[PDB]
């Protein structure tokens, strides 16, 4: 299971 | 930028017993950047169905790679690996040894 | 035991070449079972593993609709990394990422990571305490004060600690015959003749999971590893693993050697001997 939230650089 | 070579091994699944199907498996590790030719060969002729591994790092960020494809092993038959990379300036082959 | 859930990301840039290339390969303890191609037909999170496969179509239309939220943000990425290092848009750039949780034998929270990296080289790395960021250089830094204002360590805690560790369970528990097994290793020794003087003296582990395991070499009782040939340990294709160590013995010593094989799936450590 991923995780749901993905911040960016 | 970084780059890495690709440490090569070619082995069998199971020990070589000729006559008894097998897999032949090239695996490339250690390797950076993630762009490399990998083909297995037979006889020195390039082995058509060749399965591979998903791309997957290691510590230090070094990819590697499995590649396979089904064989049957015999006394007088010859099967190799030819690896292509930047970091090498000619594609190496490597041969497939019962014993390594 | 300690296990672990660990996910690994790749986005390699293709420049006048089309969409960068992403992978997103998923591993419980040394086992695959979830992966993403960008450059597969599916475009979905595809199954790797028989204890995965009988997860119902909202688990993978969840973690599809995860691994292209990934895939966008490596992707905006790229040229962010870009634009710091003020690097030329001809060139192909690597971004990786990999993230994860590692639980103990009571199967609560031990260890939790989430690392970045571009170009093969450490970028922005969760630390221990899962609170603060280590950076490489000014660029990770001006990354680790954006993702300090927008409180990302926060969030990545609380995935960490608890979702990705619930997960892990759930799969320890539905796949067990291949999560929790301990194949011990075949273990068996070569003899091959390199002259009339000299000989070498191979010792093979085969079909062992997991993949760690410790072959040594002694000569009556001294180590030996800086004359011994080790291998890396490799896969074997079928979810098992195998390793070999070589020496050079000179004829007539072999039973001065004797290998060492230890495993988690061996109770005593085993000790091998050429005649």
């Amino acid at each position: 299971f991923m995780n749901k939230f993905i911040y960016e650089i | 930028m970084i780059q890495r070579t690709p440490k090569i091994q070619v082995y069998s699944r199971h020990p070589a017993e000729n006559g008894k199907s097998n897999f032949l498996n090239c695996y490339v590790s250690g390797f950076h950047p993630s762009d490399i030719e990998v083909d297995l060969l037979k006889n020195g002729e390039r082995i058509e169905k060749v399965e591979h591994s998903d791309l997957s790092f290691s510590k230090d960020w070094s990819f590697y790679l499995l590649y396979y494809t089904e064989f049957t092993p015999t006394e007088k038959d010859e099967y190799a690996c030819r690896v292509n990379h930047v970091t090498l300036s000619q594609p190496k082959i490597v041969k497939w040894d019962r014993d390594m | 035991g300690s296990h672990s859930m660990r996910y690994f990301f790749t986005s390699v840039s293709r420049p006048g070449r089309g969409e960068p290339r992403f992978i997103a390969v998923g591993y419980v303890d040394d086992t695959q079972f979830v992966r993403f191609d960008s450059d597969a037909a599916s475009q979905r999170m595809e199954p790797r593993a028989p204890w995965i496969e009988q997860e119902g179509p909202e688990y993978w239309d969840g973690e599809t609709r995860k691994v292209k939220a990934h895939s966008q943000t490596h992707r905006v990425d790229l040229g962010t990394l870009r634009g710091y290092y003020n690097q030329s848009e001809a060139g192909s750039h690597t971004v990786q990422r990999m993230y994860g949780c590692d639980v103990g034998s009571d199967w609560r929270f031990l260890r939790g990571y989430h690392q970045y990296a571009y170009d093969g080289k450490d970028y922005i790395a969760l630390k221990e305490d899962l609170r603060s960021w280590t950076a490489a250089d000014m660029a990770a830094q001006t990354t680790k004060h954006k993702w300090e204002a927008a409180h990302v360590a926060e969030q990545l805690r609380a995935y960490l600690e608890g979702t990705c560790v619930e997960w892990l369970r759930r799969y320890l528990e539905n796949g067990k015959e291949t999560l929790q097994r301990t194949d011990a290793p075949k273990t068996h020794m070569t003899h091959h003749a390199v002259s009339d003087h000299e000989a070498t003296l191979r010792c093979w582990a085969l079909s062992f999971y997991p993949a760690e395991i410790t072959l040594t070499w002694q000569r009556d009782g001294e180590d030996q590893t800086q004359d011994t040939e080790l291998v890396e340990t490799r896969p074997a294709g079928d979810g098992t693993f195998q390793k070999w160590a070589a020496v050079v013995v000179p004829s007539g010593q072999e039973q001065r050697y004797t290998c060492h094989v230890q495993h988690e799936g061996l109770p005593k450590p085993l000790t091998l001997r050429w005649e």
